[PDB]
């Protein structure tokens, strides 16, 4: 009966859900974690990734 | 040995890691540090800060 | 080459200042990690392919 306005509440969470499955790609980079490419790589190329 | 450089002999090594996905068992030289609870800290465990 | 030696490095502390102080090394060319990080960082599946 009250499909509509749950649906409302899974498009939101879903939302925030998928933007912060997104911190976990590596998007062509070496890795995703930036304090890994910090801890090991040196400037020029850590700032390439 | 009369041959120039490009043809003379070169010993390679390749040294080989993986990156924090397995636990680890060769670390630098750095010194432990005592444990503390319940604080804002920047921890570096195994190379995981 | 074609017989070359795989050496397993485990369970060790390594120094790499050393490997820095003395180098007829005419190549050093690091892909994954940079070369001056290298103390600061824990490591498994340590491999040297002589």
């Amino acid at each position: 009966a009250l499909g509509k306005l749950q649906d409302v509440v899974n498009h939101n969470a879903q939302a925030l859900n998928t933007l912060v499955k997104q911190l976990s790609s590596k998007f062509g980079a070496i890795s995703s974690v930036l304090n890994d490419i910090l801890s090991r790589l040196d400037p020029p190329e850590a700032e390439v990734q | 040995p009369t041959y120039g450089v490009g043809h003379q002999p070169y010993r390679v090594v390749v040294l080989s890691f993986e990156l924090l996905h397995a636990p680890a068992t060769v670390c630098g030289p750095k010194k432990s540090t005592n444990l503390v609870k319940n604080k804002c800290v920047n921890f570096n465990f195994n190379g995981l800060t | 080459v074609y017989a070359w030696n795989r050496k397993r490095i485990s369970n060790c502390v390594a120094d790499y200042s050393v490997l820095y102080n003395f180098a007829p090394f005419f190549a050093f060319k690091c892909y994954g990690v940079s070369p001056t990080k290298l103390n600061d960082l824990c490591f498994t599946n340590v491999y040297a392919d002589s």
